């Protein structure tokens, strides 16, 4: 008997099949997240500034109210 | 006065122990082992490192020229340590009256450790490449003043303590989402070899390197703040060094993922496409105090 090297090719590998796709993003929806995270970026920090106004009124009113300093 | 000492060997252990880091990462990045054998996980190597280049490794110069050479760096290693002094952290060594103005001075100073090691070589064929190098840095120095503005006109003067205070709900990256963008390009300008490249040659491993972490940090304040905390110094230390590391591996990102821009067209990303991009965004954050209350 007569034993060489075998053939085998099952699945063949698949002969060139694209492996790049579009994922997550699609275009005008990452545009509304993100502009839509600029508009609450603005909103949330200008809220924290007009109570930063409420201490610096407050911080100048002491240089005031001290006279025998 | 000792703690300016507790702030120049941590650091310089820091920037030693750096060459695990800058090599594993990066080594898992392209699938590749780096230290195993120097000690139980290669922790031996950063500090064999130092005995293989300050003690034995001897010197060749090309000319020598007096006091140059010699003194280039101290101006690179000098300027690099200086700038950990007006670092906020949760609390400052010597605090200046105005923060960011002496963070911006020493950086632009810091243009000349390269300038002068092209001035010690006496060949002409060095010193076409090392104003090339110049260019890199002194180029993307304008916008870094730029970005840096815009974000200290939204909240706060120009000292680093007030920087902190301010971020005590949210993060500083939500408003400026395309200034934070702008950070991560900026600060690989200055020598670290991501976006373009070029015994006294290992001193200069030993400061380029330095201004790598200084650049983590310094985004870690103007962008991360998470909580202040005056009462528990604890909470603060821990949760600022992991902000800090994260941002390490993305300096490290960029080196291993992408090649080089070109030197010409680092001059098309920056100035013909970033500059008219930084500017309307500056104008915008003028409008942003005005529009709707917000002075320190």
């Amino acid at each position: 008997x007569x034993x060489x090297x075998x053939x085998x090719x099952x699945x063949x590998x698949x002969x060139x099949x694209x492996x790049x796709x579009x994922x997550x993003x699609x275009g005008y929806s990452m545009f509304a997240v993100g502009i839509g995270a600029l508009l609450f970026g603005y909103w949330s920090m200008m809220k924290w500034n007009r109570e930063r106004r409420r201490l610096q009124i407050e911080d100048f009113e002491a240089r005031i109210a001290l006279m025998p300093l | 006065m000792i703690n300016i000492l507790m702030l120049i060997i941590p650091i310089l252990l820091a920037v030693a122990f750096l060459t695990l880091v800058e090599r594993k990462v990066l080594g898992y990045m392209q699938l590749r082992k780096g230290p195993n054998v120097v000690g139980p996980y290669g922790l031996l190597q950063p500090i064999a490192d130092a005995i293989k280049l300050f003690i034995k490794e001897p010197l060749r110069p090309a000319t020598s020229s007096a006091s140059m050479f010699i003194l280039a760096p101290i101006m690179a290693l000098g300027l690099a340590l200086t700038m950990w002094i007006p670092l906020p952290m949760p609390y400052p060594l010597i605090n200046m009256n105005l923060g960011v103005l002496f963070m911006l001075a020493m950086s632009s100073l810091a243009v000349y450790s390269i300038l002068w090691s092209g001035w010690a070589s006496n060949s002409k064929y060095a010193l076409i490449g090392a104003l090339r190098a110049v260019a890199q840095t002194i180029s993307y120095e304008v916008t870094l003043a730029i970005i840096l503005l815009s974000v200290l006109l939204m909240s706060g003067s120009f000292t680093l303590s007030t920087l902190i205070t301010t971020q005590e709900q949210m993060w500083l990256i939500l408003p400026a989402w395309p200034l934070a963008m702008m950070w991560f390009i900026s600060t690989l300008a200055e020598t670290n070899r991501a976006p373009f490249d070029l015994g006294p040659f290992a001193l200069f491993f030993m400061a380029e390197y330095a201004n790598i972490i200084m650049m983590n940090i310094f985004t870690a304040i103007l962008f991360l703040g998470t909580s202040h905390n005056p009462h528990m110094p604890e909470l603060y230390t821990i949760n600022f060094t992991i902000k800090s590391l994260l941002l390490t591996m993305s300096f490290l990102w960029i080196r291993a993922s992408y090649p080089r821009f070109r030197y010409d067209q680092l001059m098309h990303l920056l100035w013909k496409n970033f500059l008219p991009l930084t500017l309307a965004l500056c104008m915008w954050h003028v409008s942003l105090p005005i529009l709707t209350s917000g002075i320190p």
